[PDB]
């Protein structure tokens, strides 16, 4: 869950 | 926002250009399925700022931004590569330490056919002189287009990239005649691009399920994403 | 050859709507991929010979033709099917007394599915109101765009199908901005209709490996290719 | 050959 992650972090 | 401060939005959220930090040498199976692999996934970590970016991708539900990535990634990663290789025919600069020839893709069963597939689109875009602007465009169509409350803002994203594209073909100067053509030509070269990225994840996977190749973990999660 | 001439040329060229009945019974599974592989063996016959009614196709080397036509036949055939449900919400008029609901979908293992991103295509052509005019010259695009000096000709005959889709949508009497955005909508579907075509040939060859249904003759040759 | 049949033999 690498994309959900980088899609709510900068 | 105009289309032409839309367009530099898009010039701004480009990523960064992507190294794999590997010694000039021939490559075997191994090394290059290695290499695209690392490759890919490293850009998806760059796509993936890219994509928030673009104005009003990060106001979309989140289940939206993930189903819209999920299903693109490989497309933006070979539109990416086209733009990359238009002025090197014959060759396919996946990255500057990365570049590949025809027959090179005859070391590893199933590619030969997909790189003559990449080479040939990138030769059309050639042909068509795809301009850098375009190309931004055509990168977030991609994008915002591959949707097989949060929906209408979609559209209206969407709707505002074609006006933006519409907006940079009119600024060639060329007939009205020959914009509809282009825009027309641009917009049905993505049908290619779209086909060699279908045939690029079926190989991907394929590999994979030989575990082949190291799946890193974004890279396993997009893969395995998609075909679910 | 006018824009005009080739609207009109095409417009004659159109298939004549293939007639395949219901099974009496409610579907099963397999009478279900029945109708719809026999439906598509009927079609494919018909779609050989309106190929060859599109302006210079039969002047192409014959491996153009037999590529382009291999490369697409799914897609041409539901582009034909969108159009057919379009007055038809929730409806997927596979043919004349073949009217399928959404929901009749499950007697398929992941077909439902299909049928969802199929009939969605289609709310956004019936959003969009595509006209008769305009869908024939998209429908042929299809064709000539599954590239997928014969190449120098292929070129051309596709300029000349876009050369005719503008002409149409300019008779539509809207602003120059708005032909082209429209020009974009309408070709940015063939994205998601492709995909449909796709998820709906490897479900074919699916049903096939399964032995869920025979798949032989023009069918099968189309099917691989 | 079917397709091509239909295609030249057609
Ligand atoms: C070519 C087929 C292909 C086949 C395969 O098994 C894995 C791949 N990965 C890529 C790829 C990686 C990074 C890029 O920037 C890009 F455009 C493509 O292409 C691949
Ligand atoms: C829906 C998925 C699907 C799945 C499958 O295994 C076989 C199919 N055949 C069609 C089809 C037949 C005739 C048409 O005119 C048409 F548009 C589609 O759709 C199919």
């Amino acid at each position: 869950h690498k994309l959900v992650q980088l899609l709510t972090t900068t | 926002l105009s289309p032409e401060q839309l367009v530099l939005t898009l010039l701004e959220a480009e990523p960064p250009h992507v190294l794999i930090s590997r010694p000039s040498a021939p490559f075997t199976e191994a090394s290059m399925m290695m290499s695209l692999t690392k490759l890919a996934d490293k850009e998806l970590v760059h796509m993936i700022s890219w994509a928030k970016k673009i104005p009003g991708f990060v106001e979309l539900s989140l289940f939206d931004q993930v189903r819209l990535l999920e299903s693109c990634w490989m497309e933006v990663l070979m539109m990416g590569l086209m733009w990359r290789s238009i002025d090197h025919p014959g060759k396919l600069i996946f990255a500057p330490d990365l570049v590949l020839d025809r027959d090179e893709g005859k070391c590893v069963e199933g590619i030969l056919e997909i790189f003559d597939m990449l080479l040939a689109t990138t030769s059309r875009f050639r042909e068509l002189k795809l301009q850098h602007k375009e190309y931004l465009c055509v990168k977030a169509m991609i994008l915002l287009n591959s949707s097989m409350d949060s929906s209408r803002k979609l559209a209206h994203l969407l709707n505002a990239v074609t006006d933006a594209l519409v907006w940079v073909i009119a600024k060639s100067g060329i007939s009205s005649q020959q914009q509809s053509m282009r825009l027309a030509n641009l917009l049905m070269l993505l049908s290619h691009v779209r086909h060699a990225s279908n045939k690029g994840m079926e190989h991907l996977l394929n590999m994979k399920c030989k575990n082949v190749v190291p799946v890193y973990d974004l890279l396993l999660e997009m893969l395995n994403a998609h075909v679910l």
